[PDB]
This record gives structure tokens, sequence and C-alpha cells, in this order.
């Protein structure tokens, strides 16, 4: 959690914002 | 200007790395891309045949697949951490009263560094290979930091367990490629810190982790002795008990001096 | 003419979408086949008009047209698992004239 | 001599209608030239069709001329071959005309098949099947 | 000059075969067969 | 005349599909002389048409090959020499140890001159007597004994081709990488036969026990 | 500024573009068209990627009087900068039949925008000649040995054409022709041979009558023109030398391979000769049962 | 009804095709966009004269990525020189997919169709034009309400009936059943044909350009050596191969992988090259001196 | 020395012609030639056994009214020479100009 | 604005900056005058979590002070 977007890492390992 | 350089950047596309695996004809090359599958690619007149040679990282295009230009070699992201942690620094003297062992260590390391020519006169193989073992807390590591600090020779390092990876053929990759680094960087000194991780024996009647150790261990032997021979790459191996290890990591001429600090 | 119109025809023939090797795990009697693609996983997929599930059987390799994985032909191959073990061990057979005495 | 596809398409048929039903080598000669030597498909087709009009007066020789053209596997060339045979050998049939069209009926290209079925019916027009089994 | 006289013998053989090769083939395909 | 002309044009077209870029697969085995089974090294198996007027004498046994990128067809073939795992390490490298390190280890010296050197100098010595040749050599013992030293020593002596491979040069890094590396090294050996293939260690590669639950 | 214009590669896109703009202003009867040239510089090869028309009205009373919109130029450039940001002013194309000395003053005007030396690319819209419809020139300053001060003058640049991989295949898609200048098969290189020789014969005829015009009709004398002819005479081949005798010997060698290969194909065809005749015998049996 | 009501056959000029490809190729892998400028005559003849690209985005092709500023202003540039016409449609690039409209672009085509109902969308593959063949296809939406009214046969009336396909099951569904395809032809004048056909000023004078003789001796040497080995291959083939069933014999006694054909091919090839080499040398010696 | 080679269509000179022009012995013709090479005003090599100076390269220099006429005639000879020869090449290979 | 890939930096291995007359690179190339012809500015190699590496020209707004040879 980035305070005022988020970082997810998928199960397809592949990281996106 | 700050935003106009970004326009020039956004309209540029990326490039995909490979390396020259094999010359095919004159204009055709086998590359092994870092995507992984090999391709056949072209040349611009920017490169020449004699600037290409095997094992050179070359760029490719991603829609033309032509070598535009030669690139210097890849270098792991991991190993820059190791070249930028030496802190905990201290002078020639890192202990007092065990100076006799400090003097002994530099015999193996520091002396062939300065003059190979005095080991010519004798006719021995230039010394290399060091095992450090002893009771814990006795400055075996602080001496490691001191001989990287004092001489200032190129140092890497490896914690016993930050070279261990989940992917296999990836924990081989680092340490193979770490020795490579050691041959372009001058007189290098490889400190293995607190190795008991891959110190393990043949086991593999236990879990799969014991074959993971095995895979990584075989990798070392071929480097230590073979057609690949060292001379200005030195091993300092730090451990807290040496009878954990496999005896092929107790093997002299890879470990020529076994210095104990009591 | 036979020559030049064979080249011109081969240019079309060579253009594919990709055509795979699959192997039949098992059929289902909806007129579909469960096929495990050898690298990939399993997909139940229909069959062509030149084959049906009675022409198909477990452990027989098929050809797939891979945009839906629509069965094209049986393959000209068939795997056998018992030979896998026997070969990898690798032992011959004999007569009694190689044991005599 | 026009490089337009359009004016060359009609160019063939001005020879055809100018020399229609005339036993002239030059009239026929020109059409043969266009078919082979031109690299636009529609223009290749038009040259073949035109042949039957010049050689209405004598259509005995016609199937042999286009025998060559049916060997060629371009859809348009075979397509215009079908029509030339229908045109020239209409009325009471000719055995050679029938033969050349048969492979063109079974062609793997729809455009040649559509042309061929029609051409046959002109050759065999209102012929009873008790007078010829092939009909 | 020597090579050319040899090439002319080679060219003579090239003409001779071309003419005669198809000629028995054309009569034989004329004549009926299965 | 016009067909001879469009034959040229058609042959020109088919060279364009022979050309770059190309992806490299592996040929498994045929099912036809114009259709084959290939495993791309993308980790995908394909059944692909084959181009006519290629040679197939080297193709039908496993060998590197060129396939086209987007369509994935067999459009050209490669020679087995190129696309090696690693090139010869006995002509572009030279052993760094000779038999002047060898004093003793004579017991093994009588057994290794039989095993390695005699089929290199002439294979037919065995055949005429009627002795069939021995196969590979296993050296075992603690590695401090000079097992490899002996390999370098007689390699420098016989001066035949030599290949330096290891299991960390066969090791998997992506899908389908490892098996491919295996096939290449023998292919090269046979091409410039006779040859010696040296794998320094097979400890990792082979293990008496396996899990095979993972 | 500098000379880096040694090669000018020109995209085929630009030539096609030039004719399109020329007609869509419909400049005829000795009217001109000028548009900007966009592309790379600071490279020995000058890459002509793109062009765009500028509004430019050229007078008919004089050649010294023209209208050109300076404000227009920046707007066209900033837009195209958004598309691809490797495009800058590298010159301007003139579309006249040939070269003028009122283009020199225009050249100076475009020197303001450039950071290179302006390329004048006379794109011919008359398609004259079987060779390139492009001559290229760059305006350069010289002094000369005559006593002439501070000249500005145009030095010819050899013209070449390159195309990108995507660009080239578009041509191939559009066209299917086989090209009277092609060096393909045996009949095609035979035609190229006689065509190439007569190409030289034409140019040499011009020089001979050009020399007369200097020395009876008082065309100007220039040391660049005389110096080039000197080079021809000095590096001219010679026969009857030991070079000539080795040529003849190399010549027998090539005649030797030809003679071997002529014999080789007679064997193959004579094999076919037999096999047609065996097939006849078999088909006779078949015909008799039939 | 009352018109031909069929999708234009898009005639893309000599300039345009190249321009779209150059535009798209640079941006690979990211998607590209732009407008087609053209003119509309017959009920089914749109000649596309020129193109211009609409600048890049950080989210690729969107309806959002249309910017009225760029579009109108760039139009006003052409206006001053009188080479603008009217927007006949737009192009965009899917280099990661085959020729067919993605989910987004259909809604973009909807908006474009509102403005002008002859609006086409042309999908360019700059990544499958590394072949000798350029992969390019044209589509125009047929509305959903239009499929309900079953007006689809109206759009195929008075055509040759020849349409294009691209891969099966997902690509082909969208193709025939939600939009309509018409072929693409290429338009040119005889002035432009001469411009393309020309090459260097020493390309019609390249037959006097002999080569180094070291290279020509390489050619002489390689051919003669290789043919000895294929001849050996040819000897083995004709020892047997005289029992029954031709294909069998050809499989048994290598007759497939035909050395008879290969040998003749090489001989002819080297034979044609050497007659011109001899001819070149005989000219240049005697003609120059 | 530079003058005599350039104006002539021959590029080989017996020392006898040079000796009589420059009023030198054979000793000094050999130096003169050698110096021309060192400075780079001529380049070539010497046969003192054939007794020729075979010059192979002449420096370009200013070209005056008289020389242009010499230069011109040389170009007429070669121009006519291609033209007569091209007729044979038109006549030979008539069948194929395709 | 979203979405974008998240990666780490292999290394910054810069090329010399663009002010020169012959190339602006650290690795010698064939041929002469070049400044943007195949020449490029500073270089960043980044490794994805889709598992490759790409040689990209680094953005001219992001500094080498904002880049470490491990930076995320
Ligand atoms: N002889 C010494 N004199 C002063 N400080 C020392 C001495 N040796 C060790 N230390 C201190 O102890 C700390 C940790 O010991 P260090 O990591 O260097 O030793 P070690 O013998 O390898 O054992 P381990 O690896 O288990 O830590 C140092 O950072 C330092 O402050
Ligand atoms: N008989 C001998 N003469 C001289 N030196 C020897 C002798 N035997 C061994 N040595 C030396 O001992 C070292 C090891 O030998 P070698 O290089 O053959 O590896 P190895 O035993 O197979 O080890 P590993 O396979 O684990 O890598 C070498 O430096 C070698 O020269
Ligand atoms: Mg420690
Ligand atoms: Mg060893």
């Amino acid at each position: 959690i980035i305070k005022g977007k988020y970082v997810i890492n998928l199960k397809q390992i592949a990281k996106f914002v | 200007d700050k935003t106009e350089n970004d326009i020039k950047a956004l309209q540029s596309i990326g490039q995909l790395i490979g390396e020259v695996m094999k010359e095919l004809s004159e204009e055709k090359y086998i590359v092994k891309a870092s995507s992984g599958p090999r391709y056949i690619v072209g040349v611009r007149n920017s490169v020449d045949r004699s600037k290409l040679k095997k094992g050179v990282r070359v760029t490719l295009d991603i829609t033309t697949l032509t070598i535009m230009r030669i690139l210097p070699r890849e270098t792991d992201p991991l190993v820059y951490n190791m070249t930028s942690f030496e802190q905990g620094e201290i002078t020639f003297d890192g202990i007092g009263g065990l100076t006799e062992q400090i003097r002994e260590l530099r015999e193996v390391i520091e002396l062939p560094l300065k003059n190979p020519e005095i080991f010519q006169r004798v006719g021995i193989k230039p010394p290399k290979g060091v095992l450090l073992y002893g009771p814990p807390g006795t400055g075996k590591t602080l001496l490691a930091k001191a001989v990287a600090a004092t001489i200032g020779a190129n140092f890497i390092f490896s914690p016993a367990s930050g070279i261990v990876d989940k992917y296999i053929g990836e924990s081989a990759r680092i340490i193979r490629e770490m020795f490579a680094y050691a041959k372009e960087h001058e007189p290098c000194i490889i400190f293995m810190d607190e190795v008991d991780a891959i110190g393990g024996r043949r086991f593999s009647e236990g879990t799969s982790a014991d074959r993971e150790i095995q895979r990584t261990l075989m990798e070392l032997l071929t480097q230590m002795d073979g057609f690949d021979n060292l001379g200005q790459t030195k091993i300092i191996m730090a451990t807290n008990r040496p009878d954990t290890l496999d005896p092929a990591l107790l093997r002299p001429g890879r470990l020529d001096r076994k210095v104990e600090i009591p | 003419n036979d020559k030049v119109r064979f080249i011109k025809d081969e240019l079309r023939l060579l253009q594919e979408p990709g055509s795979y090797v699959g192997e039949v795990i098992k059929i289902v009697s909806d007129k579909k086949v469960l096929v495990k693609v050898q690298p990939e996983g399993k997909y139940i997929v229909d069959v062509a008009k030149d084959i049906n599930v009675k022409d198909l059987k477990a452990s027989q390799r098929v050809c797939l047209r891979s945009d839906s994985y629509m069965l094209h032909k049986v393959l000209e191959n068939k795997a056998d698992p018992l030979v896998s073990l026997m070969m990898v061990e690798k032992v011959p057979d004999s007569t009694y004239d190689m044991v005599g005495g | 001599a026009s490089d337009e596809s359009l004016l060359r398409y009609g160019g063939a048929f001005t020879i055809a209608l100018a020399y229609a039903g005339t036993g002239n080598n030059s009239a026929v000669k020109r059409l043969l030239h266009v078919a082979v030597s031109d690299s636009n498909d529609d223009v290749r087709r038009a040259a073949v069709i035109a042949l039957g009009f010049v050689l209405l007066r004598d259509y005995t020789t016609v199937p042999r001329i286009v025998q060559l053209l049916s060997k060629s596997h371009n859809a348009h060339v075979r397509c215009g071959t079908a029509f030339a045979l229908g045109i020239a050998c209409a009325g009471k049939g000719l055995q050679s005309a029938i033969d050349v069209l048969d492979p063109l009926t079974k062609d793997p290209v729809d455009f040649v098949r559509q042309a061929a079925m029609i051409a046959l019916s002109m050759i065999l027009i209102q012929q009873t099947e008790k007078l010829n089994p092939q009909v | 000059q020597v090579f050319d006289e040899r090439i002319k013998f080679a060219n003579q053989l090239h003409d001779e075969y071309l003419v005669s090769m198809r000629y028995p083939e054309d009569k034989k395909t004329q004549q009926n067969e299965k | 005349r016009h067909l001879k002309r469009e034959l040229k044009r058609a042959q020109e077209e088919v060279k364009r599909i022979q050309s770059v870029p190309l992806v490299i697969g592996q040929f498994l085995e045929p099912i036809d002389q114009n259709t084959g089974i290939v495993s791309s090294t993308t980790g995908m198996s394909y059944v692909v048409r084959i181009l006519s007027t290629l040679d197939r004498e080297l193709l039908k046994p496993s060998m590197s090959v060129a396939l086209h990128r987007h369509s994935n067809a067999l459009v050209d073939i490669l020679p087995p020499d190129s696309d090696s795992s690693i090139s010869v390490m006995g002509e572009n490298e030279k052993p760094d140890v000779t038999y002047a390190d060898v004093g003793g280890l004579d017991m093994q010296k009588q057994e290794i001159r039989e095993a390695v050197e005699l089929p290199l100098v002439q294979a037919d010595l065995y055949e005429q007597i009627g002795i069939d040749p021995p196969r590979g050599v296993l050296l075992y013992g603690p590695p401090g004994t000079g097992k490899t030293m002996l390999v370098k020593a007689v390699a420098n002596s016989t001066k035949a081709a030599f290949i330096r491979v290891n299991g960390s040069e066969f090791v998997h890094k992506y899908l389908g990488e490892g098996p491919r590396m295996v096939r290449d090294v023998f292919r090269l050996a046979r091409e410039n036969a006779p040859s010696i293939i040296f794998i320094d260690e097979v400890d990792s590669i082979a293990t008496k026990r396996f899990d095979a639950q993972t | 500024m500098s000379l880096q214009h040694e090669k000018v590669t020109i995209a085929p896109l630009v030539l096609l573009s030039a004719l399109d703009h020329y007609e869509r202003t419909q400049t005829k009867e000795n009217k001109r068209c000028v548009g900007v040239i966009l592309g790379d510089a600071n490279s020995s090869t000058i890459r002509v990627t793109n062009s765009f028309a500028l509004p430019f009205e050229e007078d008919e009373k004089n050649s010294d009087v023209w209208f050109l919109d300076h404000n227009y130029i920046e707007n066209m450039n900033e837009m195209c900068k958004k598309i691809n940001a490797k495009e800058k002013l590298i010159g301007w194309y003139h579309s006249g039949p040939k070269l003028r000395a009122s283009d020199l003053k225009i050249n100076e005007l475009f020197k303001k925008y450039t950071q290179n030396n302006p390329l004048l690319l006379i794109v011919d819209v008359k398609q004259q000649g079987v060779g390139l419809p492009t001559d290229a020139y760059v305006a350069i300053e010289q002094v000369k040995d005559d006593g002439t001060s501070t000249e500005k003058t145009f030095l010819h640049l050899p013209c070449t054409i390159e195309a990108e991989e995507a660009e080239e295949i578009g041509v191939e898609h559009l066209l299917r022709d086989v090209r009277d200048q092609a060096a393909g098969g045996l009949s095609i290189r035979l035609t190229n041979q006689l065509k190439s020789l007569k190409g030289l014969q034409s140019k040499l005829k011009d020089v001979v009558e050009y020399l007369d015009k200097v020395i009876n009709k008082e065309l100007p004398i220039n040391h660049t023109i005389l110096g080039k002819l000197q080079d021809v005479f000095n590096l001219l081949p010679n026969l009857g030398t030991p070079d000539d005798d080795e040529i003849d010997v190399e010549n027998h060698d090539r005649i030797n391979i030809s003679n071997n290969l002529q014999k080789a194909l007679t064997v193959k065809t004579n094999d076919e000769l037999m096999v047609i005749y065996i097939s006849n015998l078999v088909r006779s049996i078949i015909a008799f049962d039939d | 009804t009352g018109r031909d009501d069929t999708k234009e056959t898009v005639y893309i000029s000599s300039i345009a095709l190249l321009k779209m490809l150059k535009h798209g190729r640079a941006g690979v892998p990211m998607e590209v966009m732009g407008l087609m400028l053209g003119e509309f005559v017959d009920d089914y003849t749109v000649n596309v004269v020129d193109v211009f690209a609409m600048p890049q985005s950080g989210t690729g092709v969107s309806v959002e990525a249309v910017d009225d500023v760029f579009q109108a202003k760039m139009m006003d540039m052409l206006k001053q020189t009188g080479r603008d016409q009217m927007v006949v449609g737009w192009y965009h690039s899917h280099p990661g997919f085959g020729c067919w409209l993605s989910s987004v672009d259909v809604n973009t085509q909807k908006s474009f169709e509102q403005l002008n109902s002859r609006a086409v969308a042309v999908v360019v593959d700059p990544i499958q034009s590394v072949k000798g063949k350029v992969v390019i296809d044209a589509f125009r939406l047929i509305d959903t309400g239009a499929l309900i009214n079953n007006l689809e046969p109206r759009q195929t009336t008075s055509n040759t009936g020849l349409l294009n396909k691209a891969n099966i099951q997902a690509l082909i569904h969208g193709l025939n059943r939600h939009y309509y395809s018409l072929n693409i032809d290429y338009h040119k004048t005889a002035k432009e044909t001469k411009m393309l056909m020309n090459l260097h000023k020493e390309q019609w004078q390249s037959g006097l350009k002999m080569y180094d003789y070291e290279e020509k001796e390489e050619s002489n040497l390689a051919a003669t050596k290789s043919m000895v080995k294929i001849a050996e291959q040819y000897s083995k083939r004709i020892e047997e191969e005289k029992e029954l069933t031709e294909e069998e014999l050809k499989t048994r006694y290598v007759g497939r992988q035909d050395p008879k054909k290969h040998l003749s091919e090489t001989a002819d090839e080297t034979l044609e090259n050497n007659i011109v080499s001899v001819l070149t040398a005989g000219v240049n010696s005697v003609a120059i001196k | 020395l530079i003058e005599t080679v350039f104006v002539k269509n021959i590029r080989m000179l017996s020392f006898e012609d040079i000796s009589k022009a420059t009023h030198l012995p054979k000793d000094n013709v050999e130096h003169l030639v050698m110096r021309a090479i060192s400075l780079g005003l001529l380049k070539g090599s010497i046969d003192q056994v054939n007794e020729l100076v075979t010059i192979s390269w002449v420096q370009p220099r200013i070209i005056s009214g008289d020389q242009i006429t010499k230069m011109k005639d040389r170009l007429v000879e070669w121009n006519d020479q291609v033209e007569k020869l091209g007729k044979k090449m038109e006549a030979r290979g008539q069948s194929i100009w395709v | 604005q979203l979405p974008y890939l998240v990666a780490n930096v292999v290394e910054v291995m810069d090329m010399n900056e663009i002010e020169d007359k012959e190339n602006s690179e650290s690795t010698t190339q064939g041929g002469n005058v070049n400044l943007d012809n195949t020449a490029v500015g500073k270089a960043a190699v980044v490794k994805t979590s889709s598992r490759q590496t790409v040689f990209l020209p680094m953005v001219g707004l992001v500094d080498p002070d904002k880049l470490k040879p491990n930076d995320l």
C-alpha cells in the first residue's frame, strides 16, 4: 500500500501497479 | 529541456540482448537470446565480423532482429551488493596478539598479489586457497574485512545463503558468473562468509534440498581445478566448524593453506 | 508447369498457425476427446470428420490444429510405457546357446 | 498498350468482335499473346474467353489450343478456359471439349468449378441421356 | 580454340538428344493404351 | 519461355522464407518426407510441413534446424556442426597439463592407453582381431588422487579433439533447455570423429536415489 | 558549418511524396515546389526519412522574387516532432528540372534553422533519364585559384538510395516487375552487358564535345573538371604487359570449367534419353492388352 | 436500399502503404494509430491518398487517445497547401495479434462511423511484413441492430464474392459475423512506377563492374569439388533401383533426396555465371585500351 | 621528367632520351628519378637492366591551353573505339536481348 | 498513469553523452561520422519479472542518482 496506488504481484508471477 | 529529453526517450524503443553463440556463415549468426531460445539474426554495417566473437553480449532488435552494436558483458544485480559491503573496516591490525596468524594469511594472499616473481624463483605454483576455521567470535571475519580494506584488492564476498536461490540453474549461474567477474577484476579475493549451507555431504536420502546443495557443489569443483585455473583469484573460506564439510571441500591445492585462529 | 506450380503451391502450404502434438488421455462419449498437449495441460476438444472416438484411444498421439486444438489426424506414432522402463534399464534377450553348460 | 487493367480487359474483346467468326491467325495470335505475357489475372482471363468468338466458324481445333492453358494452375486462366470451350463448342457437342472441362469441374478452386458446370451445358445443350450416357 | 571445338562436340550432342527423345514418346501416347 | 521466367520469380519468392529472422527448434523424427515432428525450444511441439529440395539425410535423425518465426514451419535446415552447446575445447584450447606431472599412476596408465588412445590411432585394430571395443571410462576415487590430471596428461599426448563440458553446462535454466544441450555435444563429436567427450563430474547429474515426487 | 554529406541515402517514400505534393499544388509551366526535408544528420550518410510541403509561390517575371512562409515552418516541425523525435530540418527539396543560382539565396535562408549544412535535393518530377531522378547538392563556401573571392556554389553529391526493412517490402508488395536494369538470369545479364557499355559510350561523347565548347565557345575553365580526366589517363589499363598474359591464362581457366560442365550435363540428359525409350517398351505391352 | 450498400474496396495509394508501415514499424511493440485521408467516389470506391499519424499514448490505442487538437491542427497545415481532402477512416496496428479488431477498437469504429459512415479501420501488421508479403486487412463494422434486421447479404451484393480470412475460431468469429471485410488493391500511375523501378546511376552500368579474380577462382574451385561428391552419391543410386514399384525403389536406394536433380542444378548454375565472366573480361580489356 | 611522361601516351622512357634532354650522365638520371620518387612528384620503378624508367603515376598539375588539346584527342579515340565495338555486340547474340 | 511493469535494474553501464562528432559510445563501432546514427546516450539494463533483460535507453528525467545497480 502506497499512501496518497498499490503494488500487486499476480499469480502469473508478474508485478504491476 | 527536462521534459524535451523525455520526449526523445519515450519515442525510443527497447532492445533485446543475446550473445554470439556460434558463427553460422558470414552474415548469419546464431545467437542465444536472453529470452532463451536461439535465433538467427543479421548484421548492420555498424558491427564488423572481427568485433563479434563468441561470448560477447550483443544487442538485438525486437522487430528486425539484427545486431546493431556490441555491448559489454552482463553482470548480476546481486554481486554489486557484495562489492559495496565491506563496512566494518579496520586497519592492518584487526587483532592484537594473534598477529602471527595475520602475517601468515598475507603469505598466501598478499604476497603473490604484489610479486608473482618471487614465486617464480622458487618454482612453486603461485599460492592460493585458504580455509579459515576455529572457535566462534575470534576475528576470522573481521580479518576478512581487514585484508579487503588494507590491500584494497577487488573483493567480493558471498554469504553462504544469499547465493542460494529458489530457481535451479540460477544458483549455479551466480557463482559461475562470479568467477568470471574475478578474471577481469584485478587480483580478486573471494570471501565466503560463514559457509555451512552447501558444506553438506552427499546426503540425498533426506529432502530435495540436499540435491540442491549437490548441484551447486559440483559447480565449484570444476572452477577450482580444471582448464580453468586461477592464480590472481584467491579463495578465503570462513567457517565456524570445518568437520561439517564435504571432504572435497577440504581438498588441498584448492585450499592450500589451512589457517586456524584459536 | 508442374514444377513452377508446385513451388507456388508450397508457399501457401508452409504457412501455418502452429499445429501441435497431443496425446489422448481418454475419450468422453459426448463426441469429445480429452487431450493432454504434451508441453501443456488438458483440454476437451471436438474432432474432425475424418476421425471419431472409436478411431482414437488412450496413449495414442494425435495431431491438433492449434487455434481450437481441433483434431486433424491420428498421428503415425504411438507411445508405449513398458518399453520406457525396459529400455532405460537396457537388458537383451537370449537363447539357450548363450547359457549352455 | 494501356497499362490500366480496365482498358486491357476490353482490349481482348475488340479483337474478338472485330474478327468474330473469322479464320484469321492474327486475330487468334494476338489473344494467345495476352494470356501468357500479362501479369494481371483478370487480363489473363479475358484473353482466353475471347478465343471462342473468333473461332465460332471453326471450333474443332479449339480444345487443343486451350488444352495448354488448362494445364496452368492459375484460377483465372483455368476459369477463362472453361468459358472459351463453352462458347466455341456449343450446340452439338465435341468429345475433346467435354474432356478438357472435366478436371475443371472438380477443381479445388470455386471460380473454376462455377465456370465449368455452365460451359458443359452449352456443349451438351438439350441432348438426351438415352443418346449419350455421359450427359 | 581447342576448348571451343570440344564445346561444339558437346553442343552437337545436346541437339541430337533433344529432337529424338520426345519423338517415339509422341507416337506412343497417340496410340491407344489403358 | 514465360514459364521459365516465372519459375525464376517463384524460386526467388521461396528464398525469402528461407531467410532471417528464424527461430531454432529440434527435429525429433519424421512421419513423412514432407511432414515432420519438431520440438521448438519455445517449449512447444509442432507437426510441420517440410520444404522440398532440402536434403533430409542429416535431418531425419535428430539435429538442429531452422523454423520460421510466426508461422512455425520447417523452411530450412542447419548443419550439425554449428549450434553446438559448446565448441571444441581441444583445438581452440589446449590441455594445460602434460605427462610431466605424471610420474607414478602407472597402474592406470596401462589401462587408459588401452581405453582412450587405441581407438583414436586406429579403431580397426580391435575389429580385425575380433575383439569388440570397450565403451566409456569411469574414473572414481577421491578427487585428490589426480583422476583429471591423468585426463589432461594423455589428452596433451594423443592430441585428438577434446570436449570440455560439465553438468552446469547441461543444466536447465528454462523449459526444454537441458535435453537440447545433451544432444548437441555428441552430434559435434561424430562430425569431427574421432573425439573424446569429457564430463568432469556426473555426481549431481546421476544419483543412486531419487524422489521424483516433485 | 561542416561537410558530412558524403553519402545521401534517400527513402523511396520521399520521392513518391514529392510527386504527390507537386501535383496537388498543380505547379506547372515552370512553377516550382519547395518542401522541407526532415531526417537525420551528424552522420556521414544523410538519411532522408520524410518531407512536407511548405507554401511557396515562385514568380514568373523573375527568378529572384518569391514568397515563402517562415512562420509555417516551425508549426510543421513541432507536429512531426510528436510523431518521431529524430526528425529535424536537414534541407529543402527543389522540384525544378535542373539547378538554379537563385536557389543559393534560399539555401542561405534555411541555414538558419539547420545545425547542419543545408541539403538541396533537386527532386526531378520529370523522371528524366533511366538512372536516378535525384541529383543532390549542398551549398558550400570556397575560394578558388582564379582570383575569385568568397564564392558560394553547389558541389554535386553522389546520390544513393536506401530503404528500411518495412519500407522495402512495401515496394515489393506494390510491384511485381522484373526490371530492364536487372542482373538476373543469363539473358538478363546479356542485356545488362550491352546496356552498361552503351551507357559509358554516351557520357564519353558529351565530354568530347564539352571540351570543344571551352576552347572555341568560351565556356569556363575549371581545375576540378580537368583534374578528373587526368586521373583517367594515368590509371588507364595496359595490354601486352605481363598483366595481360595472366588475364588470358585466367581466361582459359574459366573456359575450362565451362567445358567440363558442358560435358557433365550431356550425361544426365542422355540418361533421360534412354529412360523415355524404356518406358515406351513397357507401354507397348500395355497397349496390346488394351 | 436505393444504393449499392456495400463496403468500399479500399485502394491504397503508392505513398500510403509505405507510410503506414514506416509509421507502425518504429513503434513496435507498442500499438500505433493515425488517420487515413482520402476521397469518396462511387458507392464502393474509396481511394486513400495520404495518411497522418495521431501521436502516441501511454495506454496505446483508445478512443481517448484521439486528440482533436492534433487532428485539426495538422489538418490546417495541409489546408494551406491544398493537399487535405476529408477523413475517410483511420489505421492502427495490432502487431501482437492477427488481423482483426480488438474489443476496444470496435467501439472506436462506432464513434468514427457516427461521424462518417464510410469510416474504415485498417489493421497493419508491421511485424509480419518481414516476409515477402505484407499482411494488411480492412474492416468496417456492421451494426448489431443491423444483424437483427439481417441486412448482411445486402453488403455482399455485386461483389466477386472473394473475401479474406485470418485464423480460426476467435479471429474468424469477429471477422465475418460482426464486421465486414473487403479486399485491398494498390493504385499507381506510370510516373510512380518509373520512380520505384529506377535504381542507382551505376546500376545500369554495373555489368562493366567486374569482381576481384580471387573471388571468381573461389567460385571455380568450389563448384568442381562439390560435384565430385554428389556424383558419388549418384553412382550408388543407379546400381539398384530396377525392380518394381518406383516409389519403393526411390525410398530404398536413395532416389528421394534426388542427386540426379541436384547435380544438374549446380552444373547449370555455375555454367551460366562463367559465360558472362568470360564475356566481361573480353570486353573490358579490348574496350578501354 | 614530369613533363615528358605526361604529354606522351607512352609511360616508359629509355635513359637515352632523358640523358639528351636534361644534359645529364646516366649516373644522374638515376638520382633524378630517385628524387622524384622520394618527394612524391612521380612514382614508379626502374629497370637499369632494360635501361628504362617505367613511370606508373604522374602528379596532377595545372593544365594549359596546349594540354587540353592533347587530352581531348585521347578521349575521341576511346569514344570511337567503344562505338565500333558495340556494333559487333549488337550483332552477336541477336536472338536474345530479352 | 497505470498500469506499468515493476522491475529491478541489472546495471547502469552508461554510454558517453551526446555532444561528439564521431560516435558517442564507449564501445568502438565500424565506420565513421556518427552521433545519432547507431550512437546512443546513457544506458540502463533492466531485468523484468516476466523474466528477460532489455537494453533500453534510460529516460532523461530519471537520474543516475535515482538509479542504483539494484534499484526497484
Ligand atoms: N578481536 C576483535 N576485537 C574487537 N572487535 C572484535 C573482534 N573480533 C570481533 N569483534 C567484534 O565482534 C563483531 C562480530 O564478530 P565477527 O562477525 O567479525 O566474527 P566471527 O569470528 O566470524 O564470528 P561470526 O561469523 O559467527 O560472527 C565485530 O563486528 C566486532 O565489533
Ligand atoms: N601424479 C601427479 N603428478 C603431478 N601432479 C598431480 C598428480 N596427481 C594430481 N596432481 C595434481 O593435483 C591436482 C588435481 O588433479 P586433477 O586436476 O586431476 O583433479 P580431480 O582429482 O579430478 O578433482 P575434481 O574432479 O574433484 O575436480 C592437480 O593440480 C594435479 O596436477
Ligand atoms: Mg562471520
Ligand atoms: Mg577434476
